[PDB]
């Protein structure tokens, strides 16, 4: 005499726990994750140019210390900091050594250009033990150690004009020995003075004698300083002793290129980003690994799960 | 959920409707049938889907960011650091709770609503012949063999033709 | 609202009913009465607890922020953590604006829904037994004394029991 | 012959006005308040560990201004500051006074430990009139005033490892004397030098002769600096005059803790929220009182009330 | 839409329709005519710009800024202060692409709404006098002059008046 | 024998496309653009008072640059800065430039008040011909090169105190000659220094010299330094040679004063809101101009454009 014609709608045995406005937990038939967190633990050298600096920090590579030469006029998208890395060269601080760190990791290259310097009256090309280049001492390959020539040291005062179309950026240092005698017996002057100056900056240091704790060898130190020449600008260096010349400039880009810490191993794989863990995928929004992220990458929160419902509510009784 | 269907006037989902998400059982005089609504599961899963991608879409790129770890203790600029960096990742942790909260609440209403307007066609097709039990389901006062249901489910059931049986059963 | 009924087909709200939110009201034979129902009741306070458990949860524990106040013009720095702070402040102020407005509007919603799931599952208990009147009411077709009306709120009335009776009323 | 089944929901006579996405005011039967904006105005003493400066602010507490020796090897989740704070000992600056201040008060702790520094060829222990311990003349409590022993002042120079493995925070300052009879009368050399270096940093003041304003009687001053040294690394202190030397070093530890300045009183109370002024409860997710907090606290927002709806539409007519 | 009116049972909207934005058109002996429903109309335009009036409420006024632009490279702090303000304009970005697509959402919902609620409205004044065609359309099974059509849109129509006819011509 | 009535809704023929949450781009029949994205490309001279640095920057204003003469005593809400400005005086650098830049342009006024400092010994108000103020050798008009007297420079020891109510600001400098021979010329000390303190500060300024480019026929330099002084406080300045000494103090004031670089020209119109592009309007909440702004402005927001439904969806077909 009839029928019965009944409306349903799907469930399934097992569904997924999501959170709403008014729940907490509620149960849905299928959810999809919305937080990265896990990772492969290695770097993929795809797509991005990654610069392994292996046992040198970018400062001991732009410097130039000899077991980090490898690194002369290299580039980078992101330069990679082992926790591995060590000095061996002369001992030396740079004062504001992140923003000097920051300026040429964001910069993305070490291109250096040698230029023409007149050092009338000193001798060049020091050198130390402390810094061995192959058997003999040396020296980093960026900076020119002056010293007396016979017995005495004149007044520097060179100049440099940068008619390029680019920003140059001198790294230069100044000498501190740790006894008078050593301060006279390099630069015969008691106190010795390095003024470096652009049109519209300018910047004097003088030295300080004294003993530091010793390291390799030295208890004397070399303090690192940075100058930038802006096209049409001129560079003035003006030293009476103690100078840690330049021999050229670095060539200033900008662009996307950075530096991060890690200890993870770059394998052959492609990965838009990457995270001091090792790279992860981006296709979900957000993601727990890392806070510290270089590429197109998920936001970074606390949560390390949040599933979002992609089906109906569960109802399977 | 907001409509009263779904773990509502449904009393339970089917775990044996594995290729719909809404759909129609029925008996009659031949024997027991089940078959999904197409037109309903995808306006479901279209809806769905629209929402997976637009949560995808711009979470993107960054290449100069600060620093974020410190090796050495400094004060002011580090706390300041420190303390943007803080305040940052509270504002996205908060941004992604409530984007899954209102997304997950919106989904159930959605796929509810879908359930309700089913039932509610369907019911419409039936004009007069057929009562709502209360439970989804409608009984039919008329001969409705396989091709009667199958005209229900692929909306070309012509009421007028058993009208006056149907009619003649309820009253 | 979004579903009709409170403020809607609902005219007005009983401010005599004071033992629960959603309710009936009769008139029969035996007199009138009324009585709260107690599931769609429970099920909107169930609701607006958990919103405002969700809302109420763990807040921020943070020790050592920087300084927000200051005695001595400095520049740049303390520019800096002014508009740090100042940024942040109307960040937060926006989602909190923000944050309640969706609720209370999703708390309208949810209990005007919850007043028209309570008429449909009457509407459909009464299975030709009875009309709706388009205010809220139904018009019941049979003589529904005390115990009859209390099928009803209680989810156990039988329509076939009165079937007959009530086609006979409605239709001649 | 029928009955009539009506279905209704309750209301109020008058409820509460509150926002939504359409509506600038809707009345619903009941709202909660999420936006706390009165204190009681005192900081209760739990559970946090509470320490009132009262008359010290936390540098004066640091050096040892005698007034401030209460304060030795103390600890605190929070140090508070009070504005009528004065200090009582020889006139003093500090370059980046606010780090100091901040990495001392995230630090949580005063523990002081005593070093054995060998201070060849010259006098320690120097006092002064401007810094009353008891009735006589003396100094800082964790500084040394190094002068002239006879009539020379060596070079000093003195090492100091750390071979513990915590990091050691060591206070030191320069002299700066008021006159050039004053620099060759305490130190021979006409123009004194300290440094102050570790492995991989170095810090070398020159001082500065001449009269600053009278503080106390002295118109010289002392500029205080300080170093951390690491567990390996080693101090090496280096002067030839003017040099305020450390006596030992601070513990640095690492926690939860911070400073903050304000004038409410303390009570015996529990309250983990803490603001300038005074604790309040942290129940509602949003606050008003102050932007400076401590503890677990509400949200500071802008708005002095958010009312969140908890009951539907209130509509006692049509 | 949720309720399932706009782009659901009613098929499509009306271009001929010119002074509201929900309305009736009838056929009955007399011939054929169209009206706005006025309170449907007004209810839905006065969300709108309800909403809209929120939305630019209180914005805008300065608190000191920092500098957004530099014209030296200078590290730490600078790379600070760009972070900072990257970081803020990413943050109001997502604010407001969120806030009009919430908002957006829920336009649609409500004008659906408003929809479906006349459409029930209208079908409650009929009482057993018509049958819900499945389309928007009541079929009224008795003579409805204009004055009749009228008393329908008005909220006046008297079903008891009718019934009888009605129901012999329905059964 | 019966009649049909049927419900429906307007439409349109080509609506508006909008997002959702669910779609990139669905019709309804209306929307409004919630985002500011364009500018009249010029700034409004009202209700803000701007004041236009046409040649001159502010620093140069506040020192005195001769050319800058007629912004003295001038007062701003939004000082604009012009990328044709240039510099005209002795060649000079500002160590953190952008602080006193930013503190000045805060401040809202030039109001220059001087005092009767004493300057025993020396020679007064000198001058240089890369500062000409007319045909003739000039300075900067509120500082004061002070040099040697006969044949000496003795050692200057000056105190002025604040007894108003307000802070007052103070700005001097440090001078670099080229050579040897320069300094002891102008100062007859070999070495000079400059100490500039207050009751709780103090700086102090060691001279430098050598040889720098070229800048309007000078390779010296001076460096600009600034001291606030507030009630109650009182500044000494004490040297021995070198000092560029103040000539009296700015007033300072607290309030919505800022600055801004552009080169859109003043107009007389009124506009709440300014950009270096231009005024902007500030009825929409959103704004794509600039993220740099002034006034009562939009939230600035990457994208061009937001558009909000305000009508329903468009179905003029099935
Ligand atoms: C100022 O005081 C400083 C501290 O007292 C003086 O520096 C110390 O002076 C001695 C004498 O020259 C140096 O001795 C050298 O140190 C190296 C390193 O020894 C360490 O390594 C070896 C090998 O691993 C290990 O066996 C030791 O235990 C040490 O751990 C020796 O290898 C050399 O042969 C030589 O002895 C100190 O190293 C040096 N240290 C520091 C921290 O300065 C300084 O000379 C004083 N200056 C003046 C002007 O008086
Ligand atoms: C140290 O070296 C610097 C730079 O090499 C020397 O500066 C140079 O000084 C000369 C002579 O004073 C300047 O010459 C002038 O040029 C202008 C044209 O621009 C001309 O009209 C003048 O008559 C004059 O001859 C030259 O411009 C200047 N160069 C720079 C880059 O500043 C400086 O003289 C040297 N110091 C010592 C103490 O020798
Ligand atoms: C008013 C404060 O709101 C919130 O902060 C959060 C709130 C409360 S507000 C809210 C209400 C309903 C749904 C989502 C959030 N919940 C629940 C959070 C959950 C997680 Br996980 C979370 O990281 C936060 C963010 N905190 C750490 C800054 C919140
Ligand atoms: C596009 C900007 O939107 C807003 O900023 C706000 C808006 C408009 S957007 C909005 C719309 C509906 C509900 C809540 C906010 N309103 C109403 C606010 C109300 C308060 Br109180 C408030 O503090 C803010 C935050 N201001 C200070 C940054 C807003
Ligand atoms: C999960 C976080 O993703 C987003 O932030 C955005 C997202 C995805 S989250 C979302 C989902 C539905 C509706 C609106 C936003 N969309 C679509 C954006 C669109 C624009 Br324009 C935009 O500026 C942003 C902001 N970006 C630049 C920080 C987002
Ligand atoms: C649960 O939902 C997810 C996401 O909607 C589904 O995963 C998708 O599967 C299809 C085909 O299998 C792929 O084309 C998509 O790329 C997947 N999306 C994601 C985000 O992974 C999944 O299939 C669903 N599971 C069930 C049982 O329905
Ligand atoms: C390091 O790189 C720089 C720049 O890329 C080299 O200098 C350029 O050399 C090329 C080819 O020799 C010339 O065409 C350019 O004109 C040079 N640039 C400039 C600014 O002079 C430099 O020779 C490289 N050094 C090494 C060792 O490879
Ligand atoms: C990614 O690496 C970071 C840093 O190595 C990990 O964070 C540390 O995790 C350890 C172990 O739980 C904690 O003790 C440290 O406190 C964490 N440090 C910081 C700075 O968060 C992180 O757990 C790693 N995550 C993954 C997925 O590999
Ligand atoms: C809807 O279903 C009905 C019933 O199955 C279809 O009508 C029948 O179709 C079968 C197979 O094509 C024929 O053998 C019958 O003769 C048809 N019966 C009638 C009365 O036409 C109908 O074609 C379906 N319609 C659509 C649009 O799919
Ligand atoms: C908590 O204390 C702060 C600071 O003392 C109060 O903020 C001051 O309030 C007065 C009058 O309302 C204003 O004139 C000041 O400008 C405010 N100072 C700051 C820094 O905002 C605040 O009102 C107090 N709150 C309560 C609830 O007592
Ligand atoms: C407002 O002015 C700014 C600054 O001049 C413009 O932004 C620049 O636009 C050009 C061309 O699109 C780019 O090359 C620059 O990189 C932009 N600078 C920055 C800081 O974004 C902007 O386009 C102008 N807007 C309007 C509406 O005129
Ligand atoms: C419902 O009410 C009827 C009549 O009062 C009563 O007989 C029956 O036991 C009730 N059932 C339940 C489940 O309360
Ligand atoms: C409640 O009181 C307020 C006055 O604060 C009034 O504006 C409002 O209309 C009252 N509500 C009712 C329902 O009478
Ligand atoms: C109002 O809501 C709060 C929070 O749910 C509740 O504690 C209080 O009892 C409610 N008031 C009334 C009158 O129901
Ligand atoms: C201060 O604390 C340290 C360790 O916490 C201890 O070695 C030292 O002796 C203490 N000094 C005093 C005076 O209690
Ligand atoms: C409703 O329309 C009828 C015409 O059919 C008219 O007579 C009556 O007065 C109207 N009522 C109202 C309230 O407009
Ligand atoms: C679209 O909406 C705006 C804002 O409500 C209104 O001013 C405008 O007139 C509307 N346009 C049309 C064609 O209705
Ligand atoms: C600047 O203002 C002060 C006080 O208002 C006044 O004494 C001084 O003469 C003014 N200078 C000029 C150049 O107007």
């Amino acid at each position: 005499p009839g029928a019965t014609l009944c409306l349903g709608h799907h469930a399934v045995p097992n569904g997924t726990l999501v959170k709403t406005i008014t729940d907490d937990q509620i149960e849905v038939t299928n959810a999809t994750e919305l937080v990265q967190s896990s990772s492969t633990g290695k770097i993929c050298n795809n797509p991005h140019r990654i610069l392994d600096g292996i046992d040198c920090t970018l400062i001991d590579a732009l410097l130039g210390d000899p077991h980090c030469d490898v690194f002369q006029n290299e580039t980078w998208d992101l330069f990679v900091e082992r926790s591995k890395a060590f000095s061996n060269c002369y001992p030396y601080d740079v004062p504001d050594y992140a923003s000097l760190r920051s300026l040429v990791a964001s910069s993305g290259t070490l291109e250096f250009i040698t230029e023409g310097f007149t050092w009338t009256g000193v001798t060049q090309n020091g050198g130390s033990n402390a810094c061995k280049r192959g058997p003999g001492s040396g020296f980093f390959s960026r900076l020119n150690w002056l010293t007396k020539s016979g017995s005495t040291y004149p007044v520097l005062n060179v100049t440099m004009p940068n008619n390029d179309n680019f920003d140059k950026l001198y790294i230069w240092g100044v000498h501190h020995p740790s006894t008078n005698q050593e301060q006279t017996s390099l630069y015969v002057q008691a106190s010795g003075r390095v003024t470096v100056s652009t049109r519209r900056s300018q910047q004097t240091i003088i030295p300080n004698i004294g003993s530091r704790p010793w390291v390799r060898g030295l208890s004397s130190r070399i303090s690192i300083y940075w100058t930038i020449v802006k096209p049409g600008d001129v560079l003035v260096i003006n030293s009476n002793g103690n100078l840690i010349a330049p021999r050229g400039y670095f060539k200033m880009r900008t662009g996307k290129s950075s530096i991060m810490r890690s200890d993870a191993p770059i394998d052959t794989c492609i990965s838009e980003c990457i995270t001091p863990n090792g790279s992860i995928p981006n296709d979900k929004p957000f993601q727990n690994v890392n806070k510290i992220t270089y590429g197109a990458c998920p936001k970074y929160v606390k949560q390390n799960t949040l599933k979002l419902a992609t089906g109906m509510r569960n109802v399977p009784e | 959920g907001l409509f009263g269907a779904i773990a509502g006037f449904i009393e339970n989902g089917w775990e044996g409707m594995i290729d719909g998400w809404y759909g129609f059982r029925h008996q009659n005089s031949e024997g027991t049938g089940q078959a999904a609504d197409l037109k309903s599961t995808q306006a479901a899963i279209d809806q769905i889907n629209g929402k997976l991608n637009r949560v995808i879409e711009k979470t993107n790129e960054k290449f100069h960011q600060i620093e974020k770890e410190f090796s050495e203790v400094e004060g002011r600029i580090q706390d300041l650091e420190k303390y943007v960096e803080d305040t940052k990742i509270d504002l996205w942790s908060y941004n992604a709770e409530l984007l899954v909260a209102l997304e997950n609440q919106h989904t159930i209403d959605l796929t509810d609503s879908e359930m309700n307007k089913l039932f509610e066609k369907t019911g419409r097709q039936l004009r007069e012949n057929a009562e709502d039990m209360g439970n989804g389901c409608f009984k039919i006062y008329h001969k409705c063999d396989n091709a009667c249901i199958e005209s229900i489910r692929n909306g070309t059931y012509d009421h007028d033709v058993y009208r006056d049986e149907a009619l003649n059963n309820r009253f």
